[PDB]
């Protein structure tokens, strides 16, 4: 298995411009490309990723044409201009799975037993991360179910080295926020985290509503994971919570007042002196 | 005809990353790589892709660009979609500055060979270790117009003389054999929107109380120091010496007690309370 | 706040110049180059800044 | 540099004695430097009007030489082409696809100014289709000269899509001031155009809605167009963009100067150097004619700026503001002039400030003391020539050879006695003061 | 001398394993493909073909080279283990010539149906239409057990050229003979 | 004709890249490039798709697509640039055009050359023409002559490097 996969920002950036250059000269729905990347532990880290042509008749959603032969010189070259990257699996831009990924998964086992899709979508988002790493898996799904190919699903993360650390500071140096909690900073994160939350809770309802309505199977499973969400609740108005978050919201409010009387101590102070520097050149003007 | 020191090389947002990436894997080597991009106008460079060479013995020189691989890198990458024509070529320099020695300029004859504005880059993964990119772009001086005219490049604009000649490129021949070129680094949205995600911060980071045990130990802590500091203030006002005021103001600037080491504290201390106690309603209200 | 900005900016840019060596002088030589004793290195005939 | 100063304080004076004495010395540029005098010596003889078209054939008869000598001609007719708008579109029709059609574009985009002539349009069309970089970039200036405040939909709409579907960033260049140019005068009608611009991704489309509002706006200091443009240049990231927002400020309330050294106070102590060279521009712009003797004090401390085109644009600015004075009027007159002399002669400041000194004394000597930069006119209204000309000589950050438009900003300043249609009589009229 | 791709679809279905020919149906088939783009090869050394597998969905085992080791190389392991879709494998076929290497290459496919084709008569026709105006050339081998000229296949090779017929053609083989030879006659030489 | 300062691309015409569809056997793509009667007549439809390549970079200013009086002649013609692979007639029609043309009947004339909106065709390597339709809707379409008219864009030929000054064995 794997138990996450890192996607250094090199990856984002060639995806991005092989969807562009796709797309500027015809018009092609999705673009699929070979990651390369080293194992960890457990943690895939994709660094490279070249492309790959692909031609897919979404009509059939059974004919599609990968290059054996394309991938695997490409791999050869990368392989001699850096060795420690090895096949680790395949990304494809378009924002949904489709019905042939699971063929193309197949394909890309053949290069690489431990295969990761991660879905780089193109169009940017402000709510979550442009990645989602998958994986196929082939169980029996004990729960008396038929059993299929599928894709389990593997957290992703976007991470980064030096030299592209260096690069991504380069280039977002005039659309970059300062680094430092400032309070602007802080309470527009909070409202992000409130609209994050918002989405997740409204993505969650209409799931609900469709497995009410029949539109969508029940899972039997998940689906007790979002009752075990509905448990953890932190069951707020206790008495004794409440006592407690009292006691911690005072606690912080005098230290909020010993601020605001050193602030306003420090102003006024600034204001005396103001004041007797203005009527001391006043006075020297005469 | 002359070369405009108007001319800017631009250079994609994929290239930079790549060639950064390719310097930083050969040090404490010198690696190098071909760049793909367009000749658009007389004034322009841009490069759009870099791929790199294999690391061979012989080192960042014509004998580097394996033509075999070449060869096959550019026709296997225009099947992908990516047409384009060898616009330059770049190099690390471990450790020294962005100049050409004599093997270079051998080299960046060599490509000038086959088009007369084929730019070279020269890249140092070991300075660019900050907010700060060491790149520049340098195309090869005709020594002979050295004396036949005089200097190489027009100036009919002033958008070259913004930028400054380096002491390191100066000594290795910069303004005398090789000639530096504007590097304009050409970004844009979605290239931007995506690359503001390597620290995006998700929405619970924005909904974690932090933990008040150590949050109750650092406000106790700045308090604290907050107190002593205070016990200073007192001490440097009470005391307003005249002697001289405006003079005793400028000979105990040190970044301490008056302000400096003063409400600075009061600033974080007063952001952390008030962002722990907003998260912390917030939650109550949200959460139940 | 521009004064402070402006500071600091400069703090940084002096920052990033190389640290200059530090060498005895053994004599003046033509009113032009003088000859120092770096500290790891030998003997060097240096010339002498504007100022 | 010297050429056009030469060309600024020998402007309308018809008289070339600098470009005949040193001939080996003007020989000695070669490349635009050549284009650029051939331009100057054109514009050296402003108004000639008849002898012009065989002068210039006698005095310029190389690809650089005919494209100078197309682009003098056409700004010896500034703004009254006539004929001669004619004979500069045949020359440009039958153009050798070379820098030849940059300046006869140029040249035949200032002689029919404000014509907005169908048939120059569709020629000046055909050759920014061309797309041949410096071609695009006299094509753009061209087509907003020659529709200048004619709000043409079918005009804005080429020159937008153009600049948005083309690489070639000089083009883009020209385009900018095309597009500012194609909405001087309405700063209401459309309002439209600006939002555009100024939200458009590329930096110089946002320069390009800048100018507009500065173009459209000009002269009705409407907080709206000043605050858009001062909180461009607080906010926007791109450098030049921010140039240009401070810059608009001169042409947006050259009407009210004594309330525009206000705006700029601190302006001009920004930490980015492009936006204290835009405070600057905008001083000299703002107070083009008059010597506030307020601009003149904080360009003073300016002239010191460790930057370098800061200084230029300071000295410019200065010599602008200082046009047509005495020691008596301003007091800082004589101190500007020596240190104009100091940094031309000083051999350790930079090429950039030096550019500035010798355009800033071309512009204090401009047309032998008697051409004066007022972009108003004697009755109020708004001097288009002279906005125009301000504008793209402002725009030279870019390209030299377009500080010869500053020659359309000089207005005589002369009381003529004429009694009759052709009679000059020898009236001597006093003054009241030495 | 015509310069042509050629993509053959090798069946390894499970009927393709029941050897009415001689040695084995996949050894018969194994000797075709051999024979088969050794010819092309040779007619012109520029020239390339690939394989591909027509069981389950289909596969792509080598896209078009201009050697034919490592055609031969990945015919063995076929493993015929599977079923056939034969409108499947035509269009990928199709996509694989449509990434040709030199454009200038005629279309060609050779198409080994050893298995009943289980698809309606109208899409048959449909694919024939769209091959006929995208210009590819298939080459039918009806193979070992079928109803004799398959009444599908016969109908799309007639429809891949009506009132004019070249580089398309349908070869029906009763059991017997190695299939190899049979195949030097009729596609090979035309 | 021609405009001035710019040359014929048919000497950059790749005869490697070139390929038609839907070209019917008796009149091929190779007759519509020569300027002679001999023209290119589609046997399956009125769609056709002539796609041209070229050696190096080329820019497009103006082309003439010809064709017969009688009705066949071309009328609506699609215009990509750069593709990476074959087009289908399907993802044809689908895909946006680099400049969707409608030609008159002067433009079908001999003399009648159409122009293309030369900012978009700076570096195109590859053109392809969907003829989507004739001037008369007859069953199919024919096309007299065609080529294109612009300028070589000079592109670097790594495949003739080769050292020109130092010798060998350097490092650095």
């Amino acid at each position: 298995a794997v138990q996450k996969v890192v996607v250094h920002p090199l990856v984002l950036l060639s995806v991005v411009d092989h969807f562009n250059r796709i797309g500027k000269v015809g018009n092609q729905k999705r673009v699929v490309g070979v990651l390369l990347g080293s194992w960890q532990k457990k943690v895939l880290d994709v660094s490279n990723s070249f492309a790959v042509p692909f031609d897919e008749d979404d009509k059939d959603d059974s004919v599609w044409f990968l290059d054996h032969d394309y991938l695997e010189n490409m791999y050869g070259m990368f392989k001699k201009v850096n060795a420690r990257e090895r096949i680790v699996g395949w990304y494809h831009t378009g924002p949904k799975l489709h019905k042939n990924d699971i063929a193309i998964n197949e394909l890309m086992k053949r290069y690489c037993p431990n295969s990761v899709l991660v879905i780089i979508d193109v169009k940017p988002k402000d709510l979550g991360l442009p990645t989602e790493a998958y994986i196929s898996v082939e169980e029996v799904h004990d729960d008396g179910t038929p059993t299929s190919k599928t894709f389990e699903h593997v957290t992703s993360e976007i991470g980064a080295e030096e030299a592209e650390e260096v690069g991504v500071e380069h280039l977002l140096r005039d659309i970059k926020d300062t680094t430092v909690g400032t309070l602007s900073q802080r309470i527009t994160n909070q409202v992000h985290g409130l609209k994050g939350l918002n989405s997740k809770l409204l993505d969650i309802r209409s799931y609900l509503e469709k497995v009410a309505t029949g539109k969508l199977p029940i899972n039997h499973q998940i689906i007790y994971q979002l009752q075990d969400v509905f448990n953890l609740l932190p069951d707020v108005s206790l008495q004794e919570f409440v006592k407690a978050f009292y006691l911690k919201t005072n606690d912080q409010m005098v230290v909020v007042y010993l601020a605001s009387l050193i602030r306003s101590v420090v102003a006024l102070h600034n204001l005396i002196n103001n004041k007797i520097a203005n009527r001391d050149a006043e006075k020297k003007e005469g | 005809p002359a070369v405009d020191t108007a001319e800017q090389v631009y250079i994609s947002s994929l290239a930079l990353l790549k060639m950064l990436k390719h310097g930083r894997a050969g040090v404490p080597m010198e690696v190098m790589g071909l760049m793909l991009g367009e000749f658009v106008d007389d004034y322009t460079v841009r490069v759009i892709d870099v791929f790199a060479m294999p690391q061979s013995g012989t080192g960042v020189s014509v004998e580097a660009v394996d033509p075999v691989f070449q060869a096959k890198m550019l026709d296997m990458l225009k099947q992908t979609g990516r047409p384009e024509m060898v616009v330059g070529w770049y190099h690390s320099h471990p450790g020294f500055g962005c100049w050409l020695s004599g093997v270079d300029i051998n080299t960046q004859q060599s490509f000038e060979a086959l088009s007369e504005r084929a730019v070279a880059v020269v890249v140092d993964p070991i300075q660019s270790v900050k907010g700060k990119v060491v790149i520049d772009a340098f195309r090869l001086i005709n020594a002979n117009m050295m004396v036949l005219g005089h200097e190489p490049r027009q100036t009919t604009s002033n958008l070259g003389h913004l930028n400054k000649p380096s002491i390191q490129a100066l000594i290795h021949g910069l303004n005398r054999h090789y000639y530096s070129i504007t590097i304009n680094y050409r970004k844009n949205e979605l290239e931007q929107k995506m690359l503001l995600n390597l620290h995006k911060k998700s929405w619970m980071e924005g909904l974690t109380l932090q933990d008040y045990s150590e949050h109750c130990k650092h406000n106790e802590s700045v308090v604290k120091e907050m107190l002593e500091l205070a016990k200073n203030y007192n001490k440097a006002v009470e005391e307003e010496d005249k002697m001289t005021p405006e003079q005793l103001a400028i000979k105990n600037v040190g970044k301490q007690d008056p302000k400096r080491h003063l409400e600075e504290h009061v600033d974080v201390l007063m952001t952390s309370n008030i962002v722990q106690c907003l998260a912390a309603m917030l939650d109550t209200v949200v959460f139940k | 706040l521009n004064a402070k900005v402006r500071l600091l900016r400069e703090e940084l840019q002096l920052l990033q110049e190389q640290g200059s060596y530090v060498g005895e002088v053994v004599r003046a030589m033509d009113k032009k180059k003088v000859l120092v004793k770096v500290h790891p290195e030998g003997k060097f005939v240096v010339d002498v800044d504007k100022n | 540099a010297t050429v056009i100063a030469n060309s600024f304080m020998h402007c309308g004076t018809t008289s070339d004695q600098f470009l005949r004495d040193n001939l080996e010395w003007l020989a000695r540029a070669t490349n635009w430097a050549k284009f650029t005098a051939t331009a100057s010596l054109g514009v050296i003889h402003k108004g000639h009007e008849k002898e012009a078209l065989q002068l210039m054939a006698t005095y310029l008869p190389s690809a650089y030489q005919e494209g100078g000598g197309l682009y003098a001609l056409g700004l010896i007719h500034a703004n009254h082409g006539g004929d001669i708008i004619d004979y500069l579109l045949n020359q440009l029709k039958n153009a050798s696809n070379d820098i030849v059609r940059h300046g006869g574009s140029l040249g035949l985009g200032l002689a029919a100014m404000g014509t907005a002539r169908q048939d120059v349009y569709d020629l000046l069309k055909t050759n920014l289709y061309q797309d041949d970089a410096v071609t695009g970039e006299a094509a753009g200036l061209a087509l907003g000269l020659v529709m200048l405040g004619s709000k043409n939909a079918q005009a804005i709409e080429d020159m937008v899509g153009y600049a948005q579907e083309t690489q070639h960033e000089k083009i883009l260049r020209g385009l900018a001031v095309g597009i500012a140019l194609v909405m001087y005068g309405r700063m209401e009608e459309a309002d439209a155009l600006i939002e555009s611009l100024c939200r458009d991704k590329d930096p110089i489309l946002r320069r390009s809605g800048m100018y507009t509002v500065a173009m459209a706006y000009c002269g009705s200091g409407n907080n709206k167009a000043i605050r858009r443009l001062l909180h461009v240049a607080v906010s926007d990231v791109n450098d030049d963009v921010r140039r240009a927002a401070v810059e608009s400020l001169g042409f947006i309330l050259f009407r009210t100067p004594e309330q525009c050294p206000s705006v700029v106070s601190l302006l001009s102590e920004s930490y980015n150097p492009h936006v204290r060279y835009g405070a600057a521009m905008a001083l000299g712009i703002c107070c083009a004619g008059t010597g506030n003797k307020e601009a003149i004090n904080l360009l003073e401390p300016m002239t010191n700026d460790p930057v370098n085109y800061v200084r230029q644009g300071a000295l410019i600015a200065s010599a602008l503001i200082m046009i047509q004075q005495t020691e008596i009027t301003c007091p800082k007159v004589n101190q500007f002039r020596q240190l104009y002399s100091k940094v031309i002669n000083d051999k350790h400041d930079d090429v950039m400030a030096k550019f500035g000194a010798i355009l800033a004394q071309g512009i204090l000597d401009a047309g032998g003391h008697n051409v004066t930069i007022s972009l108003q006119s004697r009755t109020g209204h708004t001097h288009m020539p002279s906005v125009v000309g301000v504008l793209v000589f402002t725009q030279f950050w870019f390209w030299f050879p377009l500080s010869h438009f500053l020659s359309l900003a000089y207005t005589p300043t002369c009381v003529i006695g004429l009694n009759k249609d052709l009679k000059m009589p020898k009236v001597q009229y006093k003054s009241n003061c030495k | 001398m015509v310069l042509e791709s050629t993509m053959v679809c090798v069946d390894n279905s499970e009927y393709m394993r029941n050897g009415d020919f001689l040695p084995t149906r996949l050894q018969a088939q194994q000797d075709a493909v051999n024979i088969v783009c050794h010819s092309k090869t040779r007619s012109n050394p520029e020239n390339n073909v690939g394989l591909i597998t027509l069981a389950n969905d289909c596969e792509v085992l080598t896209t078009l080279t201009p050697d034919t080791g490592r055609i031969l190389s990945k015919l063995h392991t076929v493993q015929p283990k599977g079923k056939i879709t034969f409108c499947t494998g035509i269009r990928v076929a199709h996509l694989a010539l449509k990434h040709r290497q030199g454009k200038n290459h005629k279309m060609r496919i050779i198409a080994f149906v050893g298995s009943p084709v289980e698809d309606n008569e109208k899409d048959l026709v449909k694919l024939a239409k769209r091959l006929k105006k995208e210009k590819v050339n298939v080459d039918i081998i009806n193979f070992g057990e079928e109803e004799v000229n398959t009444e599908k296949l016969t109908a799309f090779v007639n429809t891949l050229n009506g009132k004019d017929g070249t580089g398309s053609h349908l070869v029906t083989v009763p059991p017997g003979p190695s299939l190899a030879d049979a195949l030097i006659s009729s596609p090979i030489l035309a | 004709d021609i405009p001035k300062g710019y040359m014929d691309l048919m000497p950059f015409i790749n005869k490697a890249g070139c390929e038609c569809l839907n070209e019917s056997d008796e009149h091929g793509f190779d007759n519509c490039l020569r300027k002679d009667t001999t023209f290119l007549e589609s046997d399956c439809d009125e769609q056709l798709l002539i796609t041209v390549a070229f050696n190096q970079p080329v820019k497009l200013y103006s082309m003439k697509f010809q064709g017969p009086d009688n009705g066949q002649g071309p009328k609506y013609v699609k215009i990509f640039i750069n593709l990476p692979r074959s087009m289908d007639f399907e993802e044809a029609e689908r895909s946006e055009p680099t400049q969707a043309l409608e030609l008159t009947e002067d433009d079908i004339k001999e003399d009648g050359i159409v122009p293309l909106r030369y900012v978009k065709f700076q570096n195109v390597n590859s053109v392809t023409i969907f003829v989507q339709s004739n001037q008369g809707e007859e069953e199919t379409t024919r096309i007299s002559y065609f080529t294109f008219i612009g300028t070589p864009v000079q592109a670097t030929n790594m495949n003739d490097f080769k050292r020109v000054v130092g010798k060998k064995g350097e490092s650095h």
